[PDB]
């Protein structure tokens, strides 16, 4: 429900902006973004 | 079937990098971008005749 | 979206001239480029972050038929370091243009 900063974690750690990323030792590697109102299939 | 085979001819590269003329100025100096686009305008204008 | 992390490229070129017997400039072969330090070494560099730009410094120097860089270059002896495309599918000064 945060951002988080580049090679970082989560500080907090429902209702709102989701800010999606890849984290590969506990830490934020790669930026994915925003979570879109609209999403419908993952594959 | 003629006018789609005219439209669909403006995607052949003509052995350039690229069939875009914008990412053709965008990518290349304009002495080698001029050389690209001299390709693309003769191709097409041999699909016109 | 992505993360914002820049990096510069700084390519420094020294360019050693001479004049020939028939009074015009030669560029020496013996002009050195340097690259940003990378892993102890100065000869390849990778970029490792998300946005980068490139830049050239160019010095000159000359010599005397002795391949001895001792001395600035004079006006008929200026030069200024260019990278030209070459055989790339892109020019070196449209790096910067996305
Ligand atoms: C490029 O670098 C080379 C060395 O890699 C320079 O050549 C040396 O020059 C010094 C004096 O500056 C001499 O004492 C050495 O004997 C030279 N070494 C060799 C192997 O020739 C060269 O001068 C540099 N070129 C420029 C234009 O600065
Ligand atoms: C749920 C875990 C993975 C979430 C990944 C989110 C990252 C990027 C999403 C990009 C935008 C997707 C848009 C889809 C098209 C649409 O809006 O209909
Ligand atoms: C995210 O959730 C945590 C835990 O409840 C809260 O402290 C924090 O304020 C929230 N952040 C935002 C931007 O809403
Ligand atoms: C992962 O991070 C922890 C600290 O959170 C560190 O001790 C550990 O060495 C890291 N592991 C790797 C494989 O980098
Ligand atoms: C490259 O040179 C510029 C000035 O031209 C300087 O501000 C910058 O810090 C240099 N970059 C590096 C990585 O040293
Ligand atoms: C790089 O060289 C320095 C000395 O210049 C040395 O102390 C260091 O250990 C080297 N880094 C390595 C081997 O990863």
């Amino acid at each position: 429900n945060d951002t988080v900063r580049e090679s970082s974690f989560y500080s907090y750690g429902t209702d709102g902006p989701k800010y999606c990323y890849v984290l590969y030792n506990g830490t934020a590697l790669k930026y994915l973004g925003t979570l879109p109102p609209s999403v419908k299939e993952i594959a | 079937q003629a006018l789609s085979h005219l439209t669909v001819q403006l995607q052949n590269n003509f052995q350039a990098i690229s069939s875009s003329i914008s990412d053709i100025y965008n990518r290349l100096d304009p002495p080698s971008a001029d050389a690209q686009v001299d390709r693309l305008i003769t191709g097409r204008l041999t699909a016109l005749n | 979206p992505s993360f914002y992390s820049h990096t510069s490229v700084n390519i420094t070129i020294d360019l050693g001239m001479k004049l020939s017997g028939y009074g015009q400039p030669i560029a020496s072969a013996l002009s050195n480029i340097t690259l940003p330090m990378q892993d102890n070494n100065t000869d390849v560099y990778c970029i490792r972050s998300n946005q980068f730009s490139v830049y050239v410094h160019s010095t000159c120097k000359s010599s005397l038929w002795d391949n001895v860089f001792n001395s600035d270059c004079t006006d008929v002896l200026h030069a200024t370091a260019v990278i030209k495309t070459g055989t790339c599918p892109f020019s070196f000064d449209k790096l910067n243009n996305y």
